[PDB]
């Protein structure tokens, strides 16, 4: 009773995750989340045929065509994630006991608004030898590409958010420590 | 062969009670389940039938949580609904596998003697005759959908599942035969020129008998059977009656006819 | 106190002064649960009894089967003394040979 | 909820370790789960109830014990780098309510504990083009030269610890792609109002927390011991 693969999904869309456990006779349904560097995090759990409202979650059951789905409305950022479903009930998968899905990785792009074509330099503070520049107020449909020189080293992207000035911004970090190393030769 | 789990609840007062269960398939008593134990006592040996270690552990800890349950929720309607101690509950939950596809499923509770409410489709529905606030119960019990789901699926799914486990581990014992000892008295005489004729057929598996007296070919209308009592093992007895007339003990005979019985019939003249 | 017990006294086999025997004591269809039964010998009640598990038939009533091993004799009389809340003074009822 | 020990350990091949787990739900069921990116969550053993124990999916190297109802310690009589992974611990009231998940314990099984080295802590100050033409600076820190992938970063401002405007990068990277033993190198943005970084009356820290080898194992090496430290490094806020 399994999941599929990657999702790329952007904010404020309704995002469909969904499990199917033909051919099992599962009772029990439940719905996880996982962020990295922690661990699952119950959202919702469904006994019944049919749907469960929580906020912006959704959890579909339908025991007739054997299958569930949880349903995102107005997706934010902060759901990027993985998406585990495990189902219990059934005395012959795992004597009742609960039997997890291989999982689904979730990420939800920003609304970029203005974008801004940049990447200043920036010198370290106790040592003012040593210098790494990043690409910062980079677009959405733009993708990070991985350096092939084995000297120069660039990082995926990554969305900082404010709490205050509700401003959120797709930086992305670029060092290497080469004899006169250029900004626009690093980017690629 | 009818699976049957038997539930005997007992209150005493608000401290004191002991909730004692037993289950039977056909006529043998396979589990035993004391108010003691935290475990369901398997007295044959296919009495786990086809279901795994670990199956049989799943299904022992719903049983664990259902006695507790059950117990706190009879003490917390007898508070909410002003119900007066003691109070005596039965419950009396099972299915029977047809051959060889279908299979039915029921569950009755029943108070102080006489039933109250029986489990239907996806709720509890109660008897015509319950009491008002049976009613009132039934609002309380169906609002919890995770019970109303659990039970379903065990009576739908698991119990037919068990019932035909047990039927092939089982097979061999209940289809076991034990042939009957049979033999006559004198019973205590109603008239003065009257004798009341008695006919003894103990030890007979299983419990289907045909115990009926005879002048030939001929049956004897006033033949007054008994109840098919019990024996300490798994074997039963009857004692068949006729009253007559002095004169007409003469020529008068006994059939017995039973399974174990290879159609010759247990035949005892006078 | 809703139903009154049943109570038959029987032997497992055809009884035969000397050789050993089993009597059955089987208190039927009573209600509520809460029963006393004590198998007797000439009197005094039989420390060394055995009983099967309380259970009930299809109209809710109970019923129990009582059990010692023993051995019969001409002068020596059983009985069973069977005491519920609908007894108002425990019935003993006597095993006959004959019935 | 649930709580388990430790939190990150670094051990060598064939060593002894019980990574222990902690329960106050007074919940029956307990588990213990290992996960690997592909496979997921693999059961590997499995409590119902005090003195009861069984086996999972994958079983093997692995023992389990349940004197209590509380406690669920996993042991691994000789650790391998077929062991290296993330366990998490479950408990559940039933088999079939949902569970409760632990915050997860990373496992490094190493054949040599020679390639045990802490990160190297630089920050890198804002740059005066996002600060003219953006109004916002966004200092960036990079901690270079770490094994294992045990490390915990953190932003301090004056005194206390931050959430907002940072962001550090989930997957860190390999200096080398070649190399299993291979350093890995992580970066994070801290981004503040153009007000805050001028201000010079205003800190900024930024703490690594590592977890090496403890000062009760053995360092033959000439080189410096990389022990449980938390390496930070500092910047002072300008207004030129
Ligand atoms: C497959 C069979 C194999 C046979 C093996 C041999 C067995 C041994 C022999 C005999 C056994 C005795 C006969 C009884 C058989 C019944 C089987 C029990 C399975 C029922 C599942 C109930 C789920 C539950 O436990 N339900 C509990 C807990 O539920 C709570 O917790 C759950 C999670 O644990 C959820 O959170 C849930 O939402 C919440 O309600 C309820 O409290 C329930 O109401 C108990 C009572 C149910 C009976 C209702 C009838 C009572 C009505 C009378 C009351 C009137 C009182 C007058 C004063
Ligand atoms: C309940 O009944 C038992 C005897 O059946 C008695 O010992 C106990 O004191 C009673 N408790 C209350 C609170 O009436
Ligand atoms: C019945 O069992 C409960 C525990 O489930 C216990 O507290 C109680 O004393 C028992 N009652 C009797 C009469 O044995």
């Amino acid at each position: 009773e399994q999941d599929p693969g990657p999702l790329s999904v952007p904010e404020g869309a309704i995002v469909s995750l969904n499990c199917t456990y033909s051919n099992s006779a599962f009772q029990y349904f439940m719905w996880y989340r996982q962020y990295s560097r922690k661990g699952p995090e119950l959202l919702m759990y469904t006994y019944s045929s049919g749907n469960k409202e929580d906020g912006r979650f959704t959890a579909q059951v339908d025991k007739s065509s054997k299958y569930i789905s949880l349903f995102i409305r107005d997706s934010q950022p902060s759901d990027s994630a993985t998406y585990l479903c495990a189902m219990s009930g059934d005395l012959n998968t795992n004597a009742g006991k609960s039997t997890f899905g291989d999982g689904t990785t979730l990420t939800v792009k920003p609304n970029i608004q203005n974008p801004d074509p940049a990447v200043y330099q920036l010198r370290d503070s106790k040592s003012s030898d040593k210098s790494v520049c990043l690409f910062t107020d980079f677009d959405s449909q733009t993708n990070v590409s991985q350096s092939k020189d084995s000297d120069v080293y660039i990082t995926d992207k990554c969305v900082l958010d404010m709490r205050s000035m509700d401003f959120k911004s797709n930086s992305a970090v670029a060092w290497s420590n080469k004899s006169d190393f250029a900004c626009a030769n690093a980017f690629n | 062969f009818p699976l049957r789990c038997l539930q005997i609840s007992s209150f005493a007062n608000s401290s004191w009670t002991r909730t004692d269960g037993l289950a039977w398939l056909g006529e043998l008593q396979t589990h035993s389940w004391s108010n003691d134990s935290d475990t369901v006592r398997s007295l044959k040996p296919w009495s786990q039938g086809t279901f795994s270690d670990q199956q049989w552990e799943t299904l022992q800890h719903i049983f664990r949580v259902y006695r507790s349950s059950f117990t706190r929720d009879v003490k917390e309607f007898a508070k909410m609904l002003r119900l007066s101690y003691p109070l005596e509950l039965q419950v009396s939950a099972g299915c029977e596998v047809h051959p060889g596809n279908a299979s039915n499923n029921f569950f009755h509770v029943a108070f102080q003697g006489k039933d109250i409410l029986s489990f239907q489709g996806t709720s509890w529905e109660p008897t015509q005759e319950a009491p008002l606030w049976v009613n009132l119960a039934i609002q309380v019990l169906n609002q919890d959908k995770w019970t109303r789901e659990t039970v379903q699926w065990l009576l739908n799914g698991t119990c037919p599942q068990f019932v035909s486990g047990l039927l092939e581990s089982g097979k061999s014992e209940l289809k076991k035969q034990v042939k009957p000892k049979a033999w006559l008295s004198r019973g205590p005489s109603p008239g003065p020129g009257r004798l009341l004729l008695v006919c003894h057929v103990s030890g007979f598996y299983p419990k289907p008998v045909w115990v009926k007296w005879m002048r030939g070919e001929q049956e004897q209308q006033g033949t007054q059977p008994g109840d098919i009592l019990p024996n300490a093992d798994e074997t039963w007895y009857l004692r068949a009656t006729l009253d007559v007339v002095a004169g007409e003990a003469a020529g008068l005979s006994c059939r017995v006819k039973h399974s174990s019985l290879e159609g010759q019939d247990i035949v005892l003249y006078w | 106190i809703q139903r009154t017990p049943k109570i038959q006294v029987y032997s497992r086999h055809p009884a035969e002064n000397g050789k050993s025997n089993f009597l059955n004591c089987y208190v039927s269809g009573f209600h509520p649960s809460d029963i006393e039964v004590d198998l007797l010998k000439n009197g005094e009640r039989i420390e060394k009894v055995e009983h099967s598990d309380l259970s009930f038939s299809k109209d809710w009533s109970f019923y129990l089967l009582y059990y010692t091993e023993f051995t019969p004799t001409e002068k020596d009389e059983y009985a069973c003394r069977v005491n519920h809340v609908t007894l108002s003074q425990p019935k003993i009822v006597k095993w006959d040979r004959d019935m | 909820g649930v709580t388990q020990t430790p939190k990150f350990q670094v051990l060598k091949t064939g060593q002894s370790m019980t990574l222990q787990c902690a329960q106050d739900m007074n919940h029956e069921y307990m588990s213990w789960y290992r996960q690997d990116p592909g496979m997921g969550l693999r059961l590997i053993h499995y409590s119902v109830g005090a003195g009861i124990t069984d086996q999972g999916e994958v079983p093997n190297g692995y023992n389990v014990s349940r004197s209590t109802t509380e406690d669920f310690p996993l042991r691994l009589l000789s650790a391998a780098p077929s062991q290296t992974s993330v366990y998490f611990c479950a408990s559940s009231q039933g088999p079939f309510q949902p569970q409760h998940f632990g915050d997860g314990t990373r496992l490094s099984i190493l054949e040599d504990l020679k390639n045990v080295f802490p990160p190297e802590v630089a920050v890198f100050e804002p740059s005066e083009a996002e600060i003219s033409h953006t109004q916002k600076a966004t200092l960036v820190c990079l901690a270079t030269g770490f094994y294992p992938d045990h490390v915990e970063l953190s932003w301090w401002v004056n005194g206390k610890e931050v959430h907002s405007g940072v962001c550090t990068d989930p997957q860190p990277l390999k200096e080398q792609p070649a190399l299993n033993d291979s350093r890995y190198a992580l970066s994070s943005r801290l981004r503040v109002s153009a007000t805050f970084w001028q201000n010079p009356r205003n800190h900024f820290r930024c703490q690594v927390q590592f977890y090496g080898l403890s000062e009760n194992d053995e360092w033959t090496q000439d080189r410096a011991k990389p022990v449980t430290q938390i390496v930070s490094a500092e910047a002072w806020g300008r207004a030129d």
